[PDB]
């Protein structure tokens, strides 16, 4: 049991660089590459007394890659792992989609051939991305479709980025993640969303930190796919492997956008502080002030729920706790899912990253669940993406680099679908 | 691996290259003779982009001085960082044009245009993988802004798919050096809005303004503007020559301030710009540098941007801070000053982080701004031109040298039409 | 020749025993370049390549 | 092969004098007098290369 | 009350342009200490009278051609004018203090005649003022340019003056008694728009040497100050020339950017059959320096060669011998110093004669029987904070300010480990068990953590976090399960190595800064920014008794003799103080460490005391009886 | 090097553009020289290598004597300047027998000899710019009974014009050949 | 992707093979050393630089700044319902 990690663009590149510490101190790995079963998901043991990860870093312009490579695990990564290209995308997503994807896909994909038949039990992808840049949009997608039409029947977790609704760092990503989403819809199959002022907010009153960077960002962020993937890597009383999202969690083909959550984000102080149970966390799992995507689902009505848990957990409180959930009357369900609810278990409790601010709790849950919120965050898109298209602004951008407004009209007729669907389904 | 070409063209270009060069190699610690003595391993990696390795462990800038006067080659390799430059590199004439748009652009130009060619395309080569050109010059004087003009037309023709910056100096009327300057400066401007892909606008009325309320100086000499100008031209472009948590492209840039083609005429600032009798009163925070950096008062051109929308604004900060606080704060700059900008395009400011700050200070910032206030210098020059042309006044030191009324009118109705939609879209 | 990459091989990665997904269709591919390649290949133990030169060699020979 | 031969001496003099910094070779201008006035011709021969090594006592001996 | 013998004395500032100084007759040198001026025994390191009085940090030296008078100037804070004292060197005592610039002032001279003092002072202020020695009184002054000036000389006759502005400028002054006046004259440079840094004049006043920034030296010809042929011909030197001294004979000495000297030929000469003169040509390339040279002096004339006494931005005292006749110059280093403030040191377990003191990006290991260093370890660029040897002279732990904790070795100085992210920012204190299996690390974010090292690893224990300022000291008691943490909360907290909890809490108004353990662990002595020192019961946790010493500024630095006897302490006074440990009584000494005091040790064989303060001084003291 | 590159249906050893072009390459000069000049022909930079004795000066492709590339790519395509002097350049490939042949094209020699080890062979140019492929696997087969695996180094001779000498896998039309492979 | 990062990597490679380094740059040599600390000990008559040697490591890769201030006086600012964070 093998899933394998790609990573494009700044953001899902920092992921990366947060998520592979995150896991070699976990598994005990220094980052020279050697250690003093489990490993075996990530990191292949070759030779001796090394251990390399499955995973590529890919972008186009060097400095973030090169400061990976003289950074601290210079020994760890492979040298023919880290892929470099030469210029920008710019914020274009057509540049990044059509003038140097048709370069450097070709060396990705054949390049995640030979991890894919080094791998032997291979689970499936996952992908990591924001899609308000360039490269993470256009060459995402462009990779996203040629992986697609070499495997096609594998699943797809993509992990991205989407702009905040009024924290912005870009001015196009309107463009770029309504373009890189009509691809996102009939390729990948399980899609994670992720925001930025959410996590400012979750750090803000929870972590009480008040001067967040991304590193802190990143870390929660691979705190959450190391919760999401211990299943794998450990033994727990009830364990799931990537494919129980793929049918438990996409009920329908095309509704595919799960949110996200953590609990207990505890400072040191707070540790002490509160009593860690599994009732509490399980209530804490569903609060608005703990989701990862700043929207608010009361607007809504669940589909699908999985709760992953870590730590001495037993079923007996995680069931009356779901008793509880279900019972109580301020989130409600949708008639086409009476039994919404999965649960999962491990028995190893999350790890603690020094220079992080988590304190080392006994047990903690990750939460993603299907709802409409999503539908209210596309249409809030859509309508701030038609807003700048009706003066046809930075589509001479677009038609210079080789597309045209046709792209365009067929991702907003088919966001307006998508927005059709949600609003269909929910009733 | 991403190249900028530097070219140098006039008097003030000149000065204020060397001024650029200067604070370049102070930046990456190479001394003034032009080998690396610097400490830290952060500039080695990136100059490649502005230095050409040379034997003896010596680099060279990749920059082509160019003018028609002995007296600006002798200023300038008379000057300190001033034995750096490669001497073949000196494209040179010997009479000088003398204010003549004519005489920079048709006469002079034909022979002097080869050579410069050569030159640019050789250094161009030179380079694995071009990012672009940016040239530092005047808009009112002969040998600086025809010359300059026809160098960016035979360029552009050559290379279409590189970026384009045109750091150039534009008159003010209560700053008046020569008599030409509407002359000259319509047909620059003219061929600019055709041709240059960004033009940085610099005036001198600005920052003599900013040195005498905001650094409270006595004497604002050439030196410190072309030091201003300087800092200006060093923080553009830190995002290429050094890594941060937010990285930028020129092209990035590009994208992100220019929503239609002709509208790609932008305004500068710069922070902090304090006087030494108040550095000690003051901290180091990035709300302060924020509202230094979004006061009117710290702009570098003669145009108040309250007179008009921001289109789009973008922010480059240098030094080790938080993307919280940075978007926060662009968050309120946005939400309380919302009528200022326009409402059909969302988000209107782009950020930008990273992680080395200048030499001499704790933190910096660099704001670059695609407003419509541009369009009252615009405006300002025209009436002046159009007073000159209807009597033509000094025409006929212009036609007797090649040219005619033709080219005239077309830039007059040019410039009206621009400024047309700079109104139409305000 | 399969770490050159001159092989158009790859592993289907099924539920099942895994299948050799054939880059070119098989039929016209010239058996006397490269069936001594992989009866050769037959040899080795090791876990990524065993499994495709055995059936590369089981792919032509059927 | 230049259009103009002459085409380059003003701006490679003036290069070599201050630009380049190197020392410009300043010789053979005696008796050339002054301007406006003719100038003394020496019987010197400018192809002629009369050396004429004298080594008098500094050859050594077989 | 009575005063400590001062025994020997380890430090000197480099950065000071033109600071060490040798004496025109016998023996004697003398240098520019944090804030005071320290004068040395050329022939044996005897350290001698030392001159306080400056408020601040001495920034310019001057010396009499007769070697009776000194001037000395400082730089103060923002808006509190800077001032000039002298001395006689025959009878050390303050004759004259002047207070007249603004902020600092750049540079002081002496005259010929030995009755005028030039000063030039201020980035800002750029008032040249004439002083008479007769009395503190100024002659006249005036503004010298719109950019600042640099340096100031004077010529062999001394009617007249010239300095060098900063940026683009030169000027010659000339005073007359006429007016009482200064009238200066510009100099005439062709095009040259030069950045100077040092000038010197001949010996018979015709020309002036002026080294640049662009890394040449510069020729003036004097009573018309009129440009002439540029310095080296091979060309310029690796920075902007910083030191210039005049040889006795027609040669000019010359210190560059990067610790190169040189030897320049003065003479001109026509090349080339031209009338115009090759550049100056260097007799002799001297050999790097490892420090950027900021002073020369000549020291002694031999008929066989010249000594010159050379300083380095890097603190690196040098002797140089030039020899006319062959020529090559031979260097010695004689002593170094910190250039950088320093903070904590450590002794190794009941050893003696080594300090481990580290300063800014430095790791320093001397030598404590003859003050000599033995190892040192640099780092590019990191600022270094507390450092100790483990109970086994086997590693040196150190932190860093960003972050990381760096075990070396004594020998060869290798590094065995390091911790990748110990804190969040820069850690603070560091402390070894006796087993030399644990160590206890604190930062400034105000947790507490414990690492396990094994022989190939490193592990992170529980982390405490119940301090919310910066952990300022920390100590491990004899056996590893007790250890206290003193930081800025006010608090210092007693933890438990087999359960990681807390025990009791000490408090007190202000900022803890030193804790020490008695022997016998008996009680606990402790010192803060409250200017009291007081004792603590170690078991239950309770003030026995506060004593008020030094009330005057804050102490931080405290040690404890091994027996319990004598307790020695610092503070942000220039004294140490030498208290007896059950009584109130003082022993301590006042003139010493201009700057103020970080940290103090006593020497396990109970022979010497050693403190070190903001300035880069170590000062062996003598031990003695409270 | 070049062991575990992608290899794909272009490679390229030398490319004049670029700011060190010659960095896995050994210049050894010796009577001669080289340069970096903008020709007047096609308007771009190329590298000359002239001397007077063809035997002395060239450059060899891997820097080390010893360690040597790795491209299995068959067809080898040069882009010259027949300057109307000698010129000549050698190509080691490694046969299945694990042998390495030697393939040597001159423009001063007759004859068509084949050694065990060497195979000297003529070459006749045009006048100008040039593009030469040489088929390295149809030349081993006609050398010898075997077939071409590997290139283990290249090194052209003195008086020429070179840029862009690459790898390629098939034979390549110009209208089908990638811009900036193209010849104007 | 290109023939300078290729070598790159093949050179990055070739130093990821060889074992770790604890030693950037040296001075003089340990030996010598210990025979100039012997000789220190033993007796007199040893120069400064004899006994002075120093070894420089990788050490921190950015420039030397200032250490960050994270959080400001804890009477100014304070999250939504209090506390000093
Ligand atoms: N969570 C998180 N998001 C980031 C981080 N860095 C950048 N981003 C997001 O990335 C988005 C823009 O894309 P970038 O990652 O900056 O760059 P890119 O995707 O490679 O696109 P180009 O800049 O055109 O090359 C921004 O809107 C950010 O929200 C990070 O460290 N953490
Ligand atoms: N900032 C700055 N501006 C200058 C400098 N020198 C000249 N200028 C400006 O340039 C304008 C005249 O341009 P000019 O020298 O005639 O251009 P040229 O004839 O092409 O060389 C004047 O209005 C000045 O304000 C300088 O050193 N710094
Ligand atoms: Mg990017």
């Amino acid at each position: 049991r093998e899933v394998i990690s790609i990573h494009i663009g700044q953001a899902g590149i920092q992921v990366g660089n947060a998520c592979w510490e995150l896991y070699c101190l976990e598994h005990g790995i220094q980052p020279d590459g050697q250690m003093p079963d489990a490993f075996n998901t990530f990191f292949s043991e070759t030779g001796a007394g090394k251990h390399v990860p499955r995973c590529i870093f890919l972008d186009l312009e060097p400095t973030v890659v090169d400061e990976v490579r003289t950074g601290t695990y210079r020994q760890l990564f492979h040298p023919e792992q880290l892929i470099s290209g030469k210029e920008d995308a710019a914020n274009n997503f057509a540049r990044g989609h059509y003038t140097i994807g048709k370069e450097i896909v070709d060396l990705a994909l054949d390049r995640i051939r030979k991890l894919a038949d080094n791998c032997t039990g291979l689970q499936g992808f996952l992908v990591f991305n924001a899609v308000g840049g360039g490269t993470g949009s256009g060459l995402g997608s462009l990779l996203l479709e040629r992986l697609s039409v070499d495997y096609g029947k594998k699943s797809k977790l993509g992990f991205t980025v989407y702009p905040s609704p009024q924290v912005s760092t870009a001015v196009v990503e309107p463009y770029n993640s309504v373009l890189s989403t009509h691809s996102l819809l009939e390729h990948t199959d399980v899609a994670v969303m992720l925001d930025n002022e959410a996590i400012y907010d979750i750090c803000r009153r929870s972590l009480d930190i008040e001067r967040p960077t991304y590193t802190n960002l990143n870390r929660l962020i691979a705190q959450v796919i190391s919760s999401l993937t211990a299943s794998l890597r450990f033994d727990g009383a009830l364990n799931v492997d990537i494919t129980e999202f793929q049918t438990n969690l996409v009920p329908y083909p095309r509704i595919h956008f799960m949110l996200s959550s953590y609990a207990p984000i505890i400072s040191a102080e707070k540790a002490y502080h509160e009593q860690l149970s599994v009732a509490e966390i399980t209530n804490a799992a569903f609060e608005p002030a703990s989701m990862m995507v700043k929207c608010d689902p009361r607007h809504g009505k669940y589909m699908a729920c999985c709760l992953m848990y870590r730590g001495d957990v037993v079923p007996k409180d995680v069931n009356a706790s779901v008793a509880t959930i279900k019972t109580k009357r301020t989130i409600q369900f949708v008639d086409w899912c009476p039994t919404g609810f999965k649960c999962g278990i491990n028995y190893q409790p999350p790890t603690v990253v020094p220079g992080g601010d988590l304190a080392k709790v006994q047990r903690a849950v990750c939460m993603i669940s299907n709802s409409t919120a999503i539908g209210e965050i596309f249409s809030r898109l859509d309508h701030k993406f038609d807003l700048m298209y009706a003066k046809r602004a930075f589509v001479h951008w677009y038609v210079g680099e080789g597309m045209e407004e046709g792209e365009f009209s067929e991702a907003r007729e088919d966001l307006a679908a998508l927005e059709k669907d949600f609003e269909e389904v929910g009733a | 691996m991403r190249e900028i070409v530097h070219i140098q063209g006039g008097q003030c270009g000149n000065q204020i290259g060397a001024k650029f060069w200067e604070v370049v190699s102070d930046e990456h610690g190479i001394d003034p003779t032009g080998t690396y003595h610097g400490d830290s391993d952060l500039q080695l990696e990136r100059i490649n982009v502005y230095f050409n390795e040379a034997t003896g462990g010596r680099y060279v800038p990749r920059a082509i001085l160019m003018d028609l006067e002995p007296g600006t080659m002798d200023s300038v390799r008379s000057g300190p960082y001033g034995q750096i430059f490669r001497p073949d590199n000196f494209v040179f004439g010997q009479t000088g044009a003398g204010n003549n748009w004519a005489k920079g652009h048709y006469t002079e130009g034909a022979e002097l245009i080869d050579s410069v060619l050569d030159v640019v395309r050789k250094e161009a080569e030179s380079c694995d993988c071009l990012q672009g050109f940016q040239v530092c010059h005047s808009l009112g004087g002969g040998t600086g802004s025809g010359m300059g003009t026809l160098l960016i037309s035979k360029i552009r023709e050559e290379y279409p798919d590189r970026m384009m910056l045109t750091f150039s100096v534009v008159p003010s009327p209560k700053v008046s050096d020569t008599v030409v300057e509407p002359y000259n400066a319509t047909l620059s401007v003219h061929q600019l809005v055709e041709n240059a892909d960004e033009c940085m606008v610099l005036d001198n009325e600005a920052l003599y303004d900013i040195c005498f309320r905001t650094l409270k100086l006595t004497t604002p000499t050439f030196g410190d503007l072309n030091h201003l100008i300087s800092a200006v031209m060093s923080g553009i472009t830190c995002c290429l020559r050094f890594p941060g948590q937010l990285n930028a492209d020129l092209r990035k840039l590009a994208v992100n301030l220019i929503p239609f083609p002709r509208l790609h005429f932008f305004m500068v600032g710069f922070t902090p710009l304090t006087s030494r009798g108040s550095q000690q009163y003051r901290a180091l925070t990035v709300p302060e540098l924020t509202q230094q950096m979004w006061d009117a008062k710290n702009m570098m051109c003669a145009a108040d941007p309250r007179h008009g929308r921001y289109l789009t604004a973008s922010a480059l900060f240098r030094g080790r801070m938080s993307t919280k606080e940075v978007d926060e704060q662009m968050l309120n700059v946005q939400n309380k000053n919302s009528s200022y900008f326009v409402e059909w395009i969302p988000n209107n400011v782009k950020s930008s982080v990273c992680d080395i700050p200048p030499k001499g200070l704790k933190m910096s910032a660099t704001f670059i701004g695609n407003s419509t206030a541009i369009q009252e210098m615009f405006k300002r020059v025209s009436e002046q031109f159009t007073a000159m042309f209807r009597r033509k006044a000094f025409l006929h030191w212009y036609t007797g040298e090649g040219m005619d009324e033709m080219e005239f009118t077309e830039a007059e109705s040019n410039m009206n039409d621009l400024v047309s939609e700079y109104q139409q879209y305000q | 020749f399969y770490e050159r990459g001159d092989l158009p091989i790859a592993v289907d990665h099924r539920g099942s025993k895994n299948m050799i997904a054939w880059k070119v269709d098989i039929e016209k591919l010239d058996y006397h370049h490269y069936l001594p390649i992989f009866f050769d290949g037959i040899r080795e133990t090791q876990e990524p390549y065993r499994f495709l030169a055995v059936k590369g060699v089981e792919d032509m020979l059927r | 092969m230049n259009g103009d031969v002459a085409g380059s001496l003003f701006t490679s003099t003036y290069r070599n004098v201050k630009l380049a910094g190197k020392a410009p070779p300043a010789a053979n201008l005696s008796g050339t007098g002054s301007c406006f006035d003719t100038t003394s011709l020496s019987p010197a021969r400018a192809g002629a290369h009369k050396a004429l090594d004298v080594q008098k006592d500094e050859l050594p001996v077989w | 009350a009575e005063p400590l013998v001062l025994n020997s004395v380890i430090g000197f500032g480099g950065a000071i342009e033109n600071g060490l100084i040798a004496h025109p007759d016998g023996r004697t040198i003398i240098y520019p200490l944090g804030s005071t001026i320290v004068l040395r025994d050329r022939a044996d390191p005897r350290s001698q009278e030392f001159l306080q009085g400056h408020s601040d940090k001495v920034s310019c030296l001057a010396l009499s051609r007769s070697g009776r008078y000194l001037a000395s100037g400082q730089i103060t804070y923002m808006g509190f004018t800077a001032d000039i004292i002298i001395w006689d060197l025959e009878s050390k005592q303050l004759i004259h203090r002047m207070a007249l610039h603004k902020v600092k002032v750049q540079a002081l001279d002496f005259s010929c005649d030995e009755r005028f003092l030039a000063s030039l002072g201020g980035q800002d202020d750029n008032a040249l003022v004439l002083w008479d020695v007769a009395s503190g009184n100024a002659i006249c002054g005036s503004p010298c340019n719109t950019n600042f000036t640099n340096c100031v000389k004077f010529f062999n006759n001394s009617p007249d003056k010239l300095i060098t502005a900063g940026n683009f400028n030169m000027n010659v002054w000339t005073y007359d008694a006429g007016n009482n006046k200064l009238r200066p004259t510009d100099a005439t440079l062709g095009t040259l728009k030069r950045v100077f840094k040092s000038v010197v004049v001949d010996a018979n006043d015709e020309y002036a040497y002026c080294g640049t920034t662009t890394g040449d030296v510069l020729q003036i010809a004097l009573e018309r100050v009129l440009f002439k042929n540029t310095g080296p011909a091979k060309g310029n030197v690796q920075m902007g020339v910083t030191a210039t001294c005049e040889v006795p004979t027609g040669d000019i000495l010359v210190g560059g950017g990067d610790g190169s000297l040189q030897v320049l030929r003065t003479v001109p000469e026509p090349s080339s059959t031209n009338p115009k003169l090759l550049r100056k040509m260097p007799a002799l390339a001297g050999t790097k320096v490892e420090g950027a040279i900021t002073s020369i002096a000549l020291a002694d004339m031999n008929a066989r060669g010249f000594t010159f006494f050379v300083g380095t931005a890097m603190c690196n005292i040098y002797k140089v011998t030039y020899e006319p006749a062959t020529s090559r110059l031979k260097e010695e280093l004689v002593q170094t110093a910190h250039n950088d403030k320093i903070n904590g040191m450590a002794f190794p377990n009941e050893y003696s004669e080594v300090f481990a003191t580290c300063g800014t990006g430095f790791i320093r290991l001397w030598h404590l029987t003859t003050c000599r260093e033995l190892l040192r370890i640099a780092v590019p660029n990191l600022e270094c904070f507390c450092i100790a040897f483990t109970t086994d002279g086997s590693a040196i732990l150190s932190g860093w300010s960003d972050g990381k904790i760096r075990a070396f070795g004594p020998q060869s100085g290798k590094i065995i480990f390091t911790i990748n992210d110990a804190h969040q920012k820069a850690v603070t204190a560091i402390a070894s068990t006796a087993d030399s299996s644990r160590i206890l690390s604190g930062g400034e974010e105000g947790m507490v953590r414990v690492w396990r090292i094994g022989r190939t690893s490193q592990t992170l224990e529980a982390s405490m976090k119940d301090h919310k300022g910066p952990v300022n000291c920390i100590r491990i008691k004899g056996s590893g399960d007790e250890c206290v943490s003193a930081s800025s909360d006010g608090s210092c907290i007693l933890w438990d190595l087999h359960t990681f909890k807390r025990r009791t809490s000490l408090f007190a108004n202000t900022f803890f800064k030193s804790v020490v353990y008695h022997p016998d662990e008996s009680q606990l002595v402790t010192a803060g920014t409250d200017r009291k020192v007081t004792y603590w019961d170690a078991y239950d946790g309770n003030a026995i008794r506060i004593i008020d010493g030094s009330d005057l500024d804050e102490v931080n630095a405290l040690a404890v003799d091994r027996d319990g006897e004598a307790l020695v302490s610092g503070g942000g006074d220039k004294l140490v103080k030498l208290w007896g440990y059950d009584e109130g009584h003082c022993y301590f000494v006042g003139v010493a460490h201009s700057g103020a005091i970080t940290a103090v040790g006593v020497t396990p064989d109970k022979q010497r005391i050693v403190s070190v303060g903001t300035e880069g001084g170590i000062f062996i003291w003598d031990y003695q009886r409270p | 090097m070049f062991k575990n590159a992608f290899q794909s249906g272009f490679l390229s050893v030398l490319y004049s553009i670029g700011s060190k072009p010659l960095e896995i390459w050994d210049k050894q000069v010796s009577n001669g020289h080289i340069k970096r000049i903008t020709d007047a022909d096609i308007q771009s930079s190329v590298l000359e290598i002239m001397g007077q004795n063809v035997s002395t000066t060239y450059i060899t492709c891997p820097a080390d004597p010893n360690k040597t590339l790795g491209i299995k790519l068959p067809f080898l395509v040069l882009i010259i300047k027949n300057l109307n002097k000698y010129f000549s350049f050698e190509v080691q490939v490694l046969d299945d027998k694990n042998v390495r042949r030697r393939f040597r094209a001159s423009n001063y020699q007759s004859t068509t000899r084949v050694k065990p080890f060497i195979c000297t062979m003529p070459m006749r140019l045009d006048s100008g710019w040039n593009q030469i492929q040489f088929n390295l696997s149809d030349f081993t087969r006609r050398a010898y009974g075997t077939n071409y695996i590997e290139t283990l180094r290249v090194q052209v001779h003195a008086n020429c014009r070179i840029r862009r000498i690459y790898f390629s896998d098939r034979l390549y039309s110009e209208e089908e050949l990638p811009a900036e492979f193209k010849l104007f | 992707m290109d023939l300078k990062q290729q070598v790159k990597n093949y050179t990055m490679t070739i130093r990821n093979t060889r074992p770790p380094t604890m030693i950037k740059e040296q001075d003089k040599s340990e030996f010598s050393h210990f025979r100039a600390l012997q000789v220190l000990a033993n007796g007199d008559e040893v120069p400064y630089e004899a006994t002075l040697r120093n070894v420089i490591h990788d050490g921190a890769r950015q420039p030397k700044l200032p250490p960050r201030q994270t959080q400001k006086h804890p009477g100014y600012i304070r999250n939504e319902s209090g506390g000093f964070f």
